[PDB]
RNA sequence: UUGACAUUGUGAAGAGACAUAGAGGGUGUAGAAUAAGUGGGAGCUUCGGCGCCAGUGAAAUACCACUACCUUUAUAGUUUC
RNA sequence: GAAGACAUUGUCAGGUGGGGAGUUUGGCUGGGGCGGCACAUCUGUUAAACGAUAACGCAGAUGUCCUAAGGGGGGCUCAUG
RNA sequence: GGGCGUGUGGCGUAGUCGGUAGCGCGCUCCCUUAGCAUGGGAGAGGUCUCCGGUUCGAUUCCGGACUCGUCCGCCA
């Protein structure tokens, strides 16, 4: 889904243009999202790639390829 | 004002090119089209958040429009466009003044 | 094209049961709206004659009063003032002349039943008094039409096979495209049965 | 908060709607009948019954060639609860 | 045990939403406000016999109306006594 | 701007294409009662908002104008 604006009780103080909090979207990919995740898992190995695998509504599912 | 349905008067057709008769209609608008360039430029400036973007008339004065007769030449079918005064009422039915009878 | 020559080739021929006149309708539908504009209009060009029994009124009382009944089948003159209130019932085309110009006091008693007034659907103060007799004679709806549709012409006598049905239908379908709108379905002639009253049952 | 789509798989009935075939019906007026249309004219017809020229009624009345409107109903197709 | 392809969750769409945000809320003017418009204009006067000329000076008017109340021609003469 | 409706006597209204139209209050005038009130009747009272069309014939059906009332819509 997108990213929702962390303010809080949506309130930007500032022009109407920034005003928006629900349909904003993340500039990166989930799939980036998800090897960052790995990567801070194992930070002694190093991302090669990663690949889609399933998905349902909540979550998408990727496995990543490292090297050591 | 009372106007008449037909009328006799020039036509730049390319073939009349002299008086020709016409026949009167009042011109209406005709709808705002999607896909006008405009259009497409307001829409996509009124996307997203922001709210309104561009102006909104309020401070309305006139009580009356122009009236333009839309001129149809019998001959060529070429149409002419010609604007009246302001009045509040306007008609094409001719129902013409009479002079000494009654009220 | 609706038919070359299909399904109605020779099923007018073999069916002889009755040899009397047999005339047949063709009725089809086309909704409309409440307006009287554009309706039962198209008066067609068509060489089948008639053979009927109807009466042509034409009132012009100069000595080539007989040159109109060999060339029509009635003649009348101005002397309505009792003349008819209801004779008038069997017709199916009129016809006058030069002097019915200003006939509006027997036009309103008697001209309302079947409502042949001399409006602009029955123009008959006719100048050409020698083209509009041997082949107008036929069949041809030019009336005024109900709030939804009149469509209804006879196209052949029984007696009278396809050999020129060949030929009047396509002169003959291409009915209100001059004056009305596409409201209508592109030629909407479709299902017909030709049955005057003995005919069988042909569906496309 | 409401709807749609996705998450989302597996079965039953019932009720509609639209098409598809059938079915009968209808106010004043009066001619010859509770008259809702349509072009043609007298006959196809067990009857001389119904209509023709006959009257009158806004309209001619056997006959439908199309059903102008229905749901009162029956079957299988699509679709919506 | 319950519940079940409905909830839930995601994305769009309509409603509601001073709970919250941002902003705005004319001018002239014998201070400002209330009033008025002297804010775009027209006639007469103030206006000092070319032109120009102020005041919330004076007396008034405009946001319309007319297929004739426009154009051409002909005939005729009005208020009043 | 679009869509949906309304307009009837001095007033408030009902209304089948066979209606200048039925009602209820206002006015009069009779009747009933010994009489007054209450009651019951009859008579005047609507060019059906206006203009055209359709229909054999429209308050009624359709088209246009005026007024009013809902909902929706909004870059000169
Ligand atoms: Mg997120
Ligand atoms: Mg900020
Ligand atoms: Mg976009
Ligand atoms: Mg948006
Ligand atoms: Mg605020
Ligand atoms: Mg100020
Ligand atoms: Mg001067
Ligand atoms: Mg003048
Ligand atoms: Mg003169
Ligand atoms: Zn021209």
């Amino acid at each position: 889904g997108n990213r929702k604006r962390p303010v809080p009780k949506g309130a930007t103080y500032g022009k109407p243009t920034n005003q928006g909090v629900n349909e904003l979207k993340y500039q990166r990919s989930l799939r980036a999202t998800a090897e960052e995740r790995v990567g801070r898992r194992a930070a002694n190995l190093r991302v090669l790639n990663s690949y889609w695998v399933n998905q349902d509504s909540t979550y998408k599912y990727f496995e990543v390829i490292l090297v050591d | 004002v009372n106007v008449p349905k037909t009328r006799k008067t020039y036509c730049k057709g390319k073939t009349c090119r002299k008086h020709t008769q016409h026949k009167v209609t009042q011109y209406k608008a005709g709808k705002a089209s999607l896909f006008a360039q405009g259009k497409r430029r307001y829409d996509r400036k009124q996307s997203g958040f922001g709210g309104q973007t561009k102006p909104v008339f309020h401070k309305k004065a006139k009580t009356t429009k122009k009236v333009v007769l839309r001129l149809e030449c019998v001959k060529c079918k070429t149409r002419a466009q010609l604007t009246l005064k302001r009045c509040k009422h306007f008609e094409l039915g001719g129902e013409k003044k009479q002079k000494g009878q009654a009220l | 094209v609706k038919e070359l020559l299909k399904y109605s080739n020779e099923t007018k021929k073999r069916n002889f049961l009755e040899t009397v006149e047999l005339q047949v309708g063709l009725k089809n539908y086309d909704p409309q709206r409440d307006k009287r504009f554009s309706g039962s209009l198209k008066l067609p060009n068509c060489p089948r004659p008639n053979m009927s029994i109807c009466i042509f009124g034409d009132a012009f009382d100069v000595d080539r009063a007989k040159s109109c009944g060999v060339d029509a089948m009635s003649v009348d003159d101005l002397k309505k003032l009792n003349k008819n209130k209801k004779l008038i019932k069997k017709l199916s085309k009129k016809y006058n002349a030069f002097i019915a110009s200003e006939v509006l006091i027997k036009q309103v008693p008697r001209l309302l039943g079947p409502q042949l007034s001399k409006a602009g659907k029955f123009p008959t103060p006719v100048s050409h008094n020698d083209d509009l007799y041997g082949k107008v004679t036929d069949v041809r709806s030019t009336i005024k039409f109900q709030l939804k549709k009149v469509l209804c012409l006879a196209v052949a006598v029984g007696n009278v096979e396809m050999e020129e049905d060949v030929l009047v239908n396509q002169i003959l379908m291409s009915v209100n495209f001059f004056v009305s709108l596409l409201k209508k379905n592109w030629q909407n002639v479709g299902s017909l049965v030709v049955k005057s009253s003995m005919g069988p049952a042909f569906r496309l």
